[PDB]
RNA sequence: GACAAUGGUAGGAGAGCGUUCUAAGGGCGUUGAAGCAUGAUCGUAAGGACAUGUGGAGCGCUUAGAAGUGAGAAUGCCGGUG
RNA sequence: UAACUUGGGAGUCAGAACAUGGGUGAUAAGGUCCGUGUUCGAAAGGGAAACAGCCCAGACCACCAGCUAAGGUCCCAAAAU
RNA sequence: ACCGAUAGUGAACAGUACCGUGAGGGAAAGGUGAAAAGCACCCCGGAAGGGGAGUGAAAUAGAACCUGAAACCGUGUGCUUACAAGUAGUCAGAGCCCGUUAAUGGGUGAUGGCGUGCCUUUUGUAGAAUGAACCGGCGAGUUACGAUUUGAUGCAAGGUU
């Protein structure tokens, strides 16, 4: 135990950026933008507190999909009850609600424990090009690829 | 700066006396002496003479103004257990506690 | 018909959260400066 | 043992149906006043050795006491009447420690009855003479009488 | 300033007053030793060993020497009637660094 | 020598074995017996021959 | 002559008791499930006094990973090219030479781009 | 000092811890024994101390000897209490 | 680096999967009976999501050192977008 | 080198109580203090029970009386907890509260990694196979006489009663 640095919330200092998601492909963008959620991007990460960035991507219409993702990637959910299932195809997603389409991309890239809930909470999703935090003052990210 | 009575091996269970000390502690004489009056319980008359049992103590023991007190501890704890039982169906006997408290009231003058 | 497990220290408390008493309402008497039922004759 | 133990012949309840464990009887080791298992049970401790052996012990005592300069031989014993303030001088001015061993030729009761209320003191013969007294004592106190017969029955 | 030195089959990060733990080294409480396997310095002037910094040494003085808290060692295999209980204490010498030669 | 500093011939005494007792033994619960059969019983065992 | 119960047998329930101390409900309590948590703490700590060295590497390697890719180079790469060079500074020191001395682990990262 | 070995059920072998009693020796104790309680103490383990509180009269240590000598499970027995 | 002989003391006589040579069955069975080898049994650790019997590999204890095996390097989740 | 109140007689106070038509079965239950000096008197209370005052070395020795463990039941609160999926720990770890047999301390613990109790019996059990409500006490290779083998010791063509 002797001498390994560690994060806590004294010295965490957490950016904002903002990421476009015109012509990306949604899984790609997903990952990287989950690792800058869970902040693998810091020399200081440390597992068992939140160091990652606030994440923006503000062009989640245009998010795209290679193949025939757009009728035959399905959706499922279940509400719990009999015969209760219920789906909605990735291309009518992006036509409703192309925001929780991408949210739900990096949620599900990231861990399912209370950090990572938060962390996952750590991410703002816009249809449109523009974002109403212009008050962080958030950063424009490239995609690494 | 406080006064102590205890009503030991009262016949009334420890949790039924513990529903009405609850509503006791913690507060002045005059209020607790009124709840006491006016709870609608088994225990209330019991633990109604603990207190001014204390109180009397309060007064007569170390020179205390009864006006003044407040009932700092209220508790009771668990007396010895009589055994009894009662007869059931098809010759079986099931047990039957019939359970003691010990009733303890102590009042502070906060000083 | 019967518990399976025994009740824990822990769980008996928590459902005996709700299982108290209330203050009875009383007003005082202005003569005999008492306490006595609300809606209630001494 | 379970045998022994008064009562006990019935069977306490049937051997099944009752949902209690099988029992045969109320003075089974298990139950609180039941006999007891082995344990103990009257018996001689003694036990033989041979002769030669014993003889060996004797001598290794004795010459354990001669090293060490614990043996003393007095000339005699001149106690005419039992005096136990008498004995206790005597000790004291042949400067013995509080353990001694006294062995006389025969049985002197003057010798024994003047002894045998000094704390530490024991009187033996010398036919009595045996491990544990000579081990246990640190000092023997010996008339010549008594060591001469000791040298001619141990050899 | 700071140096990596190499001890006790570890490394360790280095300053000038700090206090360090290490395995036992062959030294007496309040003796001066010194550690010639420099890796790197850091600080104002950077020297990067290939593997050591050639003549690069720091001094130190030995503290304490103990053992470490107890540990009970207890392990088990359920259902075979197995099971194994032992103490460790690991020893340890303390040391304060005094200077930092690069 | 002494009856505080008795001892005992080299190797003339060996505690004996106790059975039952204990895992740690190496002797506890079936104490050497194995498992089942008519050896493991109390009395247990044919005739010699 | 007989040997009764005693003491043993409290003093030794007892420090498993202590041992339990902290643990939830019944078993900080009762010698029973206490002397069965105690045993599971046991293996429990064995095997995370050997699992501990592998988390504690991860860590320091997403770290060093994080400060090469600041450095426009991966993890593999750079610890390739310090291999090369020569240079045995382990993942412990270099995680935190590259948290505290961020100049220093540049001429580091610098040197291995050099011997590859 | 330099080399080697040390997962383990049934099971074989070895070395030890602790309990009660006995012998001998040497000690402690109303200026407070045993027991009980607490503690952040010590030993590779079984386990051993120390301090404080409670308690109110017995008890350690060394060597050897002897055993009703170690419990978590037996739908175990008795008692107490959930 | 064993082997054998003589004595003291045992436990074992329900085995399982996998691979392979065969019988039986139906080139059925996580079937059954034999040969051969391994592992489990009595073996923890890494891999195969989880998974006694498969792959790697045999834990004296400690370390916040290093190199590898099987298996891996976009995120969960260490390492090649 | 027998027991010491679950032991030792079933019975330390009983062949009683209790059970059975009967033969018969058959318990539980010891300890104030050196001395009763066993709490005058006052106060609340119908009493019971308390608080004082006294006796006593001591009354949390007040008779349900030596010591007073554990289960179990309460009162107070230092840290913590109402977005969270769990064999309850373990390893990592901030924050807050304390300060020791002074030790690279104690309590608690946001959050992250890992993690299906024990025993028995099984080829194989997290097993939805067995057993245990919890705590405490009690509860299982013994002894005698022979045999054989090994270690030890004495003597030795003798050894031993
Ligand atoms: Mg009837
Ligand atoms: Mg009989
Ligand atoms: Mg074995
Ligand atoms: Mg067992
Ligand atoms: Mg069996
Ligand atoms: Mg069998
Ligand atoms: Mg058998
Ligand atoms: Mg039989
Ligand atoms: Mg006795
Ligand atoms: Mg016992
Ligand atoms: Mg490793
Ligand atoms: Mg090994
Ligand atoms: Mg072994
Ligand atoms: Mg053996
Ligand atoms: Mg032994
Ligand atoms: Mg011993
Ligand atoms: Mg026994
Ligand atoms: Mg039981
Ligand atoms: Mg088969
Ligand atoms: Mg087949
Ligand atoms: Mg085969
Ligand atoms: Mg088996
Ligand atoms: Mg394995
Ligand atoms: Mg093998
Ligand atoms: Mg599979
Ligand atoms: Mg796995
Ligand atoms: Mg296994
Ligand atoms: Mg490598
Ligand atoms: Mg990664
Ligand atoms: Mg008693
Ligand atoms: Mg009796
Ligand atoms: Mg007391
Ligand atoms: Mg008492
Ligand atoms: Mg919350
Ligand atoms: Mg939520
Ligand atoms: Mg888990
Ligand atoms: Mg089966
Ligand atoms: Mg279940
Ligand atoms: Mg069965
Ligand atoms: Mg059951
Ligand atoms: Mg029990
Ligand atoms: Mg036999
Ligand atoms: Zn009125």
């Amino acid at each position: 135990m002797r001498q390994t640095f560690m994060a806590n919330e004294s010295n965490i200092e957490r950016k904002w950026y903002v990421i476009d998601a015109e012509g990306q492909t949604l899984g790609r963008l997903s990952s990287e933008v989950a690792s800058i959620l869970r902040g693998k991007n810091k020399v200081t990460y440390t597992p068992h507190v939140d160091t990652g960035d606030y994440v923006i991507v503000i062009n989640a219409s245009k998010i795209e999909f290679t193949g025939n993702k757009e009728t035959d990637k399905v959706y499922y959910r279940h509400s719990n009850h009999p015969g209760g299932i219920k789906s909605i195809t990735a291309g009518e997603l992006r036509r409703t609600n192309p925001e929780r389409l991408i949210e739900n991309s990096i949620k599900g890239m990231l861990p399912s424990t209370r950090l990572g809930e938060k962390q996952g909470k750590k991410l703002f999703v816009y249809g449109g090009a523009e974002h109403p935090h212009a008050a962080q003052q958030p950063e424009n990210y490239e995609l690494r690829g | 700066m406080e006064a102590k009575a205890v009503a030991r091996t009262i016949r009334i269970a420890p949790r039924k006396v513990r529903l009405v000390l609850d509503l006791i502690r913690g507060k002045n004489a005059a209020e607790a002496i009124a709840i006491l009056k006016l709870t609608n319980k088994a225990s209330s008359p019991v633990i109604e003479k603990v207190l001014m049992s204390a109180l009397a103590n309060a007064e007569h023991n170390y020179d205390m103004n009864t006006d003044e007190l407040v009932v700092k501890e209220a508790y009771a704890n668990e007396g010895p257990t009589l055994k009894r039982f009662r007869p059931r169906a098809q010759g079986r006997a099931s047990a039957i506690n019939k359970r003691t408290s010990h009733i303890t009231i102590v009042v502070s003058d906060g000083k | 018909a019967v518990p399976k497990r025994r009740t824990s220290k822990t769980r008996k408390n928590k459902r005996r959260t709700h299982f108290k008493i209330s203050v009875p309402g009383m007003t005082e008497c202005p003569n005999c400066g008492e306490y006595k039922l609300s809606h209630r004759v001494c | 043992n379970r045998s022994a133990v008064s009562g006990g012949g019935r069977k306490p309840w049937k051997q099944k149906g009752t949902g209690r464990a099988r029992q045969g009887t109320i003075r089974a080791p298990q139950w609180r006043g039941g006999g007891i298992v082995f344990g103990p049970t009257p018996r001689s401790y003694a036990y033989k050795m041979p002769k030669k052996m014993r003889r060996l012990a004797l001598r290794s005592a004795l010459s354990f006491k001669a090293q060490e300069n614990g043996l003393t031989v007095v000339d005699a014993f001149n106690f005419e009447a039992p005096k136990t303030k008498e004995f206790k001088n005597v000790l004291s001015t042949l400067e013995q420690p509080k353990k001694v061993l006294v062995v006389t030729e025969n049985e002197d009761v003057n010798v024994e009855l003047s002894a045998r209320n000094i704390p530490g003191v024991q009187v033996t013969t010398a036919q009595g003479l045996n491990v544990l007294d000579i081990t246990n004592a640190d000092s023997l106190v010996i008339t010549e009488a008594a060591a001469k017969k000791v040298e001619e029955v141990l050899g | 300033m700071f140096a990596i030195i190499e001890t006790g089959g570890k490394q360790i990060k280095v300053e000038e007053g700090q206090e360090i733990f290490v395995e036992k080294l062959d030294v007496n409480e309040g003796d001066t030793f010194t550690f010639d396997k420099v890796l790197f310095v850091g600080g104002d002037s950077v020297k990067v060993g290939a593997p050591t910094v050639e003549g690069a040494t720091v001094t130190a003085t030995v503290n304490k020497q103990g053992r470490g808290k107890k540990i009970t060692v207890f392990t088990y295999k359920r259902r075979k009637n197995s099971k194994r209980k032992k103490g460790h204490r690991q020893p340890y010498t303390k040391l304060t660094i005094d200077k930092i030669n690069a | 020598m002494k009856l505080h500093e008795l001892k005992p011939a080299e190797g003339s005494r060996k505690e004996r074995n106790r059975v039952g007792r204990g895992v740690a033994t190496g002797n506890g619960k079936t104490s050497g017996r194995g498992h089942k059969g008519q050896k493991a019983r109390s009395g247990g065992g044919v005739r010699p021959g | 002559p007989r040997v009764k119960g005693g003491t043993v047998t409290r003093a030794r329930r007892k420090k498993t008791i202590k041992l339990a101390k902290g643990y939830f409900g019944s078993k900080h309590t009762l010698y029973k499930v206490a002397k069965q948590q105690v045993m599971k703490s046991g293996q429990y700590a064995f095997r995370d006094r050997r699992q501990r060295k592998r988390d504690f590497r991860k860590l320091w390697i997403t770290r060093i990973n994080a400060a090469a890719r600041q450095h426009e180079m991966s993890y593999s790469r750079l610890m390739n090219g310090l291999k090369k060079a020569g240079i045995d500074i382990n993942r412990k020191m270099l995680s935190e030479i590259a948290i505290s001395d961020e100049k220093a682990f540049a001429q580091l990262v610098t040197k291995a781009k050099d011997a590859l």
